[PDB]
RNA sequence: AUCUAUAAUAGUUUUUC
RNA sequence: ACCUCUGAAUAAACUAUU
RNA sequence: AGUAGUAACAAGAG
């Protein structure tokens, strides 16, 4: 029953993005159902990051024209993977390993953004490890606040 | 005093000069007809071969199924069905037991495969039998129409572009209540809505042909083009018999040309060499009868679950698909027949769906028998076949058989003085018998035909013989100490090939060099054979030289060009130019050859990118056999028979498919060079790549605002547009 | 902005719209490759049939304002029909011709960049050089050989990744460049076609001609490189070679190779003569290497190499003694060796023959990341000390050391489907194989290496299975550490001695492998097979016995000493296992001389195959020999005494023998052939005199005859399947 | 020393009474 | 009857070329 | 009639 509620709350956008990128690599939203959720949030989380945000004309953050952070996440690997590299030859910022979530044009950096049912720190530990670069900023957020 | 050319052998070995015995330079043999006739017999003697085995009725599709697995012992030397599952068990452990680990490694190559491989994997070949159609299409075709009925069905696991997917949506659409279809007539839509039991037909059904242009052969035989369903099942079999096969010293599959014959060399004199010199050697150069009408799908299922042990339960299941549906396949019977009523002076066709329940005073003797014997088989339009491989499929897998039969033979199995070794290529084999004395020697034999006899294989005793090891025959290579050449059987490949003017001439020169170096062509010979084809190629293509006066229509252009050229040897023989070829100059494609020979505005106009015949640039359209495009590289016509058909339509689909794939192409540069991987859809990708390079371009200045702003607006209308 | 308009124009229509909305991008492979049909099954006939046709070819629509409809003579050019399924219109080849010679001319100045491959070939062509025609018994040799050479360090796939680093920056996806070759010419390409103005497909068609390898199996004589490749057909015949030099700059890579074959072939040809210096420098004189003299290429050439350094030693030049394995410079410090062929099974339960070196021995590595100290015993690694650069070069050092100290543990290491045999069964390096494979994943190796404590000796670290400097307990025997020509004296027998005295290197230190040179080897002598391969060697061999049978005959009735003694058989005797070669000889001697003594039994064909095995110095034995063994790429050969045989088979029909397959010429009887059944060279102190007899019971064995004495007849099953009746003199 | 790129096209091989 | 259209793509493995 | 050979062509479709 995961599914239904997942449909229920999540705005369409967000559950078409997150059914495409199940089908993908073979998994069924109907079949895997706590995937399916994972991947609905973790799309919602980075798209509340990307958004009204901008960059004026100086070049400086600022809140409402171009939009500060490039999404990569709810994205094909191709398109995904044609963003850093389109990113990463134009700006020479490092191309990272792993596919990020999203790119800071004002921090001029990849950010890999993480929500976690567990603790932060021990999801952050993995990640680090995981990726093994001293670049790729990491953002870990958590249900419980934290 | 009478010419006898065979006498020739009295004083030169048969296999030095077998070239002479392979008539290839008349026309083929072909069908003129229908191939219902060669079906229905090929249904009737599968069936007849397994007679004595078990009758069921498909509780599915209704068909009649046949099931000769452990039938009775044969008593006599006649072809038979009757193998016995423990018995290929055992060769398959047998031969495990030789080659640890052979499965294991085989099954993890095969489980990468599996799991990378991606659905336009089904578009190479040329035909695909169209469920949706009843018919052969195009590979693409037949995909693309099956896809979007799965689509309008709700069938969409596919869009993930993994043939595995794809093999998912088959399975799925296997237990739809209702497959709906659309058909054209006299050029309308028209919706058709399947039943369950009409589809399964559909989908388990194999399209069956005649086999034209086949050489060394007195009489017609079928052969099978399979469905859209289970091509993918197949493929992955075959994935996994090849990956075995690689690792069997005894296969002739999938090693060809020289490599083949090395290795089979190699393996031949390593037989040699474990001989004892104590002992004696023969080898047998044997065919087996009926090999794909006597082996069955159940004995394929059997030793695909004996391979994929311990493994996986999907990569199981993925493997087991295949010889499942091919134990209830169905057999189209094929065009009919055409009646003749000689007093009134009239022809007609007669469909080969009307056979179930025509009136049989029409048909002769033969026809007529083949129909009632065949007639209880008849459902929907089509035979049940559920014995044997119908024709040209799960070669390799045949082969892993027929190497674990000849596995059998070693000393720790036979458990005796004898031994045997040899050669597997499908159902071609060759054997090595080794043994103390002549007893020995037929023991080994007669336990080798017995061994085969238990697994369903049949020795062709009318086609084998046996002789000291040294000279055999294995798969048309004709072995004397050493493979020997055999220039006929490349001899059809010399002439214009048809594809253009510079093509044909690459195509040329290139068969002349590597007959050289494979066929021991001679350098007399080959001179003598580029002229030939200068000559064929001249006449075919209408480019005699320019200071000739042969008649064509194409006399007089050539004429021209000659006349204001100012060195001759520049010109392509295309063009009417001179040959310029020869033994050291093989190698070299003609606009290379004489470059430097030509006039610059002769070499400007014929390497001009401008020109409407190929679609600082260079000449570009596939360009096999072409390595500098020029005017010579056009395209002939298609056949335009469609245009009387009512498919009149795809034409138009596909000229839209067309301009679609270029516009995406102006989108995705590195899209022609590799082919280009994604769910997403078209318009989506081309928006994204559009976003992100106008982006690019704006932060490095390569365009100002203003235009950045507009590509924006387009791509927010374009969005718009998207949903409505 | 124009592609962004047409998307837009193309979304605006309703078929296109649903077409690119509903087509994924996998999907847009299955419907580029979409289609009516193309009829096409027999292309000859259709392009004959076509040509028959008024407007057999397509083109644009253009053509119709870029070509008048007619020309000079009234001749239509093309038709406003339309091919099938396009918008393409129908023209005649008068069209084409038509262009050729009044459309309009653009500037042709780039295309033999673009076309560099083909123009290069054209180059190679004009400038090489042709040597005379040779008819010879060639025997040709299926194997690998390279048509496109690509480049050097490099596979497929790296230079398609390569490919499209360059050409396509942002579409390459998730690939890394990791290899510094890759690295190396990526920035070499990048910078060559920097600012270039060719199409981008062009343009990674070009790399794709320049740097992807492509490798075929053919029947190769001569040069397997691909500029002899390519002129194969021109240079290699049936009967007949043509010596041929590209007219290229030629690599150096395979200079070094074929000066290692060619010398590796001299080298062990002349450890068989009388005297093996003087045969050495004759050899080396008479040889050449794609067209250059081999003693320039001596002087010329630094290659680490047994055998290059002995041929440098007998010429008075300085050798380095060393020698290459696994990408290391080895250099034996101290200690001595002796070969030994030992069967080990691998872990993937593999059966395979190793060459064991025996004895203690110290070395020096070298690479080009790496160095490190190495002593070992027979299969045992005493200590190794690597001071390399980073990890992976350590790495890569502690796997080569542990390879070539031929452990067992390194043995039992082996995992996966790992082949000791080429795709063709052509047996391959087992030492080469183990590299490769260790090279690719050496956790298990590591693992099953073992541990061993360190007692922090001069501060050299230790090291781990996961690769980390430990210090309190290491891998066994390994240390880790931080960061010359010599003038010798060759004796008579090629033993290469220093200064001091003390033995450097010797001929049974040559490598036993029978390789094949990357450029044609032309050996200019008396015998041109006198170092070709063992195929050619025996072939050659009995083609000279055969076509000499006169003199021959007359010497063997005669002066047989001085028929031994014939230079010709001496390549044949370096196929002749060493250990063996005196039983052979006395054994073939004895055998002659009994046929001598015994009048009537003269069998031409017996003393025909036979003759090359008494060439060496005989030793006396009573063991019978039913079948020689000859050494023909790695593997020993038969030649049974009695009967045909694989190597060697007479037949009878024909009067022509056959050696490996290969003609060898037609015998003629002599009259005093012995047309009575009766031999007397097949055993060697019996004397068979007719079929099965039953009388004297049952058939023994020719290894159990010691125990008759003379006179007493017996049957044995001498022979494949055969029982005759066999009497001592 | 190793050495099945990918793809397209053509060609070759693969029979009961 | 005029008129109009049209001149006909098995499977697998391999080889060659691009 | 002829081609041809186990079934066709000796024009087909609209
Ligand atoms: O292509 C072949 C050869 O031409 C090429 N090669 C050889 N040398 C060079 C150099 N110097 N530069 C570039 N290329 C070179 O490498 C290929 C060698 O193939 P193959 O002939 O089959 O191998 P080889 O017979 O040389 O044996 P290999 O395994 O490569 O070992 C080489 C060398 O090492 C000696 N060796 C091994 N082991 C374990 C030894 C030992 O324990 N003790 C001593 N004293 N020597 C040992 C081998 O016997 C050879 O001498
Ligand atoms: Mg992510
Ligand atoms: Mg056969």
């Amino acid at each position: 029953g995961m599914e239904d509620f997942v449909r229920q709350c999540f705005n369409p956008m967000i559950v078409e993005l997150a059914e495409k990128a199940m089908k993908e690599y073979g998994e069924d939203p109907k079949i895997e159902t706590n995937k399916f959720a994972s991947i609905c949030t973790h799309l919602e989380v980075c798209f509340m990051y990307s958004d009204f945000h901008f960059i004026d004309e100086r070049g400086e953050s600022t809140i409402i024209l171009k939009h500060r952070f490039e999404i990569i996440e709810g994205r094909d690997r191709t398109m995904a993977w044609t963003v850093v590299n389109s990113i990463c030859n134009t700006t020479g910022v490092e191309k990272p390993k792993f596919l990020p979530d999203l790119y800071d044009y004002k921090e001029n950096r990849f950010i890999e953004i993480g929500v976690t049912r567990r603790e932060v720190h021990i999801y952050y530990l993995e990640k680090a490890n995981k990726i093994k670069s001293e670049k790729t900023h990491i953002h870990i957020f958590s249900f419980t606040g934290e | 005093m009478d010419v006898n050319p065979t006498l020739l052998f009295l004083k030169v070995p048969v296999q030095n000069a077998i070239s002479t015995t392979f008539p290839y330079t008349g026309d083929p043999p072909y069908s003129h007809g229908t191939g219902t006739g060669y079906t229905m017999d090929t249904v009737n003697r599968t069936h007849k071969y397994s007679e004595k085995g078990k009758w069921t009725t498909n509780t599915e599709t209704g068909a009649p199924q046949l099931n000769p697995i452990d039938g009775p012992l044969p008593e006599d030397n006649e072809p038979s069905g009757y193998a016995q599952t423990d018995c290929v068990l055992e060769a398959m452990a047998f031969l495990e037991e030789s080659h640890p680990g052979i499965f294991e490694n085989s099954c993890l190559e095969t489980m990468e495969i599996v799991q990378q491989t991606r659905v336009d994997k089904l578009t190479q070949g040329r035909q695909t039998y169209d469920w949706t159609l009843n018919r052969n299409q195009p590979a693409a075709t037949a995909l693309a129409n099956t896809i979007e009925v799965f689509r309008s069905n709700g069938l969409t696991a596919n869009e993930s572009g993994r043939l595995i997917d794809f093999l998912k949506d088959v399975m799925d659409s296997m237990d739809k209540e209702e497959m709906e279809i659309t058909t054209h007539f006299q050029i309308g839509k028209k919706k058709q809505r399947l039943n369950k039991r009409s589809y399964l037909i559909r989908a388990l059904t194999l399209n069956t042909m005649t086999k034209d242009a086949e050489r060394g052969k007195l009489k017609r035989r079928a052969i099978a083009t399979p469905g859209m369903q289970i091509r993918g099942f197949v493929y992955f079999v075959e994935a996994l018999a090849r990956s075995i096969c690689e690792k069997l010293e005894q296969s002739g599959l999938p090693v060809g040309g020289n490599e083949k014959k090395a290795k089979l060399a190699n393996v031949v004199r390593k037989m040699m060499t474990n001989s004892q010199d104590t002992e004696l050697s023969f080898t047998i150069t044997g065919d087996n009868t009926k090999w794909n009408e006597n082996q069955n799908p159940r004995m394929f299922l059997a030793m695909i679950t004996y391979i994929t042990r311990n493994q996986p339960e999907w990569f199981r299941n993925v493997l087991s698909i295949a010889p499942i549906m091919f134990s209830n396949k169905m057999a189209r019977l094929g065009k009919g027949y055409m009646f003749e009523s000689k007093s009134m002076k009239l022809r007609t066709q007669v469909p080969a769906e009307m056979l179930a329940n025509i009136d049989l005073k029409y048909f002769n003797k033969s026809t007529r028998e083949k129909i009632e014997k065949i007639r209880p088989l008849l459902i929907d339009g089509t035979a049940s076949l559920s014995p044997g491989m119908m024709m040209g499929m799960f070669n390799m897998l045949s082969t892993v058989l027929g190497v674990s039969i000849l596995n059998l033979g070693q000393k720790k199995y036979t458990k005796t003085t004898y031994w045997w070794d040899g050669l597997q290529s499908s159902d071609d084999f060759a054997l090595i018998v080794n043994a103390p004395n002549h007893e020995g020697i037929q023991a080994g034999v007669d336990r080798f035909y017995r061994t085969c006899k238990l697994v369903g294989i049949n020795m062709s005793k009318k086609k084998s013989y046996i002789n000291r090891t040294g000279t055999f025959e294995f798969t048309s290579f004709f072995y004397r100490y050493g493979f020997v050449a055999n220039f006929s059987m490349e001899l059809p490949s010399f002439g214009v090939s048809g594809i253009n003017e510079s093509a044909d001439m690459s195509v040329g020169v290139t068969v002349i060099k590597n007959n050289m170096i494979n066929n021991d062509l001679g350098p007399a010979t080959a001179q003598m054979a580029l002229q030939l084809f200068i000559k064929d190629y001249r006449y075919t293509y209408r480019c005699h030289r320019g200071d000739t006066q042969i008649q064509t229509r194409r006399a007089f252009e050539l004429k021209k060009l000659w006349e204001q050229t100012r060195s001759k040897a520049g010109l392509l023989v295309s063009d009417g130019g001179p040959n310029l070829y020869n033994i050291r100059n093989l190698h070299i494609p003609e606009v290379c050859l004489k470059w430097e020979l030509m006039d610059e505005d002769y070499q400007g106009r014929l390497c001009n990118p401008m020109n409407p015949f190929v679609s600082n640039a260079v000449v570009m359209p596939s360009m096999e056999y072409d390595a500098v495009a020029t005017t010579h590289s056009w395209i002939p016509k298609r056949n335009r028979s469609i245009l009387n058909t009512s498919q009149r339509g795809i034409l138009e689909d596909e000229q839209m498919y067309q301009k679609c794939c270029n516009l995406f192409e102006k989108f995705f540069p590195s899209s022609s060079y590799r082919r280009p991987v994604g769910i997403s859809s078209m318009v989506e990708a081309m928006v994204s790549r559009a976003r992100i390079d106008a982006r690019i371009d704006f932060e490095s200045g390569r365009i100002k605002k203003e235009e950045f702003a507009e590509i924006m607006k387009i791509c927010s209308t374009i969005e718009e547009l998207r949903r409505q | 902005m124009e592609r962004i308009k047409e998307l837009r124009d193309l979304m605006s229509q309703s078929r296109t719209r649903e077409i690119l909305t509903k087509t994924t991008v996998d999907h847009m492979a299955i419907i580029k490759k979409y289609t009516s049909g193309r009829q096409e099954k027999n292309p000859a006939l259709r392009m004959k049939w076509m040509m028959a046709m008024k407007y057999p070819i397509t083109a644009d629509k253009r053509i119709m304002e870029m070509i008048p409809e007619r020309n000079e003579q009234g001749q239509t050019l093309w038709s406003k029909t339309n091919d099938a399924g396009s918008d393409r219109v129908m023209v005649s080849p008068l069209a084409v011709t038509w262009w050729n010679r009044n459309g309009p001319t653009t500037s042709t100045v780039h295309y033999p960049k673009v076309y560099k491959t083909y123009f290069e070939k054209v180059e190679r062509l004009k400038h090489g050089t042709f040597g005379p025609v040779h008819f010879r018994n060639q025997v040709k040799i299926r194997r690998r050989v390279d048509i496109n050479p690509g480049h050097a360090d490099l596979s497929a796939k790296e230079a398609q990744d390569v490919i499209m680093e360059v050409v396509f920056p942002n579409e390459v996806g998730a690939r890394i460049l990791t290899s510094e070759s890759q690295l190396t010419i990526t920035k070499e390409k990048k910078k060559e076609l920097q600012d270039c103005k060719i199409a981008p497909l062009m343009v990674a068609y070009m790399l794709e001609r320049e740097l992807v390898r492509k490798t075929r199996f053919l029947p190769v004589a001569g040069g397997t490189s691909s500029v002899y490749i390519e002129v194969l057909h021109l240079t290699q015949g049936t009967c007949w070679e043509q010596m041929y030099t590209p007219g290229g700059e030629v690599r150096n890579d395979d200079v070094d190779q074929s000066l290692i074959i060619a010398a590796r072939n001299i080298v062990r040809r002349a450890t068989v003569s009388a005297d093996p210096l003087a045969s050495l420098l004759e050899m080396c004189h008479s040889t050449q290497i794609g067209g250059v003299r081999m003693v320039d290429i001596l002087r010329q050439n630094p290659t680490e190499e047994q055998a290059v350094d002995i041929c440098k030693a007998a010429m008075g030049l300085r050798i380095s003694s060393s020698f290459s394995f696994g990408g290391f410079t080895f250099k034996r410090t101290s200690g001595s060796s002796v070969k030994r062929e030992e069967e080990v099974l691998t872990g993937n339960l593999q059966t395979l023959k190793i060459r064991v070196h025996e004895g203690y021995e110290e070395f020096t590595m070298v690479g080009r990341r790496a160095t490190a100290i190495l002593r070992k015993a027979t299969r045992r690694l005493i200590q190794l000390i690597v001071s390399g650069k980073d990890e992976q070069s350590i790495a890569e050092a502690i796997i080569v050391a542990m390879v070539f100290s031929q452990e067992d543990c390194m043995i039992k290491a082996v995992r996966g489907d790992l082949n000791f045999v080429n795709r063709a069964n052509q047996r391959l390096n087992p030492m080469h194989q183990l590299l490769r494979h260790f090279q690719k994943d050496a956790k298990v190796l590591f693992q099953n290496w073992g541990i061993e404590p360190i007692d922090n000796v001069m501060g050299m670290i230790g090291i781990l299975p996961d690769m980390t400097p430990s210090t309190e307990m290491s891998l066994r025997g390994v240390r880790v550490s931080k960061m010359e020509r010599v003038v010798v004296s060759i004796d008579r027998f090629l033993r290469v001695r220093d200064q001091r005295g003390n033995v450097l290197l010797s001929p049974e230190e040559v490598s036993e492998t029978q390789g094949t040179e990357k450029l044609t080897i032309t050996y200019s002598s008396s015998m041109m097979w006198e170092i070709n391969g063992p195929e050619s060697v025996l072939v050659n061999t009995y083609q000279w016995i055969i076509r000499n049978w006169e003199n021959v005959k007359i010497q063997w009735s005669q002066d047989p000493t001085m028929l031994y003694n014939k230079m010709e058989f001496e390549p044949f005797q370096s196929l002749v296992p060493k250990a063996a070669r005196g039983q052979y000889s006395g054994f073939v001697r004895v055998l002659f001389q009994q046929m001598r003594d015994v009048l009537g039994t003269f069998d031409t064909v017996q003393i025909i195959k036979l003759l090359p095995f008494a060439a060496a110095p005989p030793e006396q034995s009573r063991m019978q020999f039913s079948s020689l063994t000859v050494n023909v790429r790695g593997s020993g050969m038969r030649i049974v005494v009695r009967g045909n045989s694989p190597v060697f088979n007479y037949n009878k029909a024909t009067k022509r023998l056959t050696v490996l397959g290969k003609d060898a010429g037609a015998l003629m009887e002599d009259p005093d052939e012995g047309t009575a059944g009766v031999e007397s060279a097949v055993l060697r102190g019996f004397l068979i005199l007719g079929k099965e007899n039953k009388r004297y019971g049952p058939a023994l064995s020719i290894n159990e005859l010691s125990n008759l004495a003379k006179g007493e007849k017996a049957n044995v099953l001498i022979g494949q399947g055969d029982v005759v009746l066999v009497m001592k003199r």
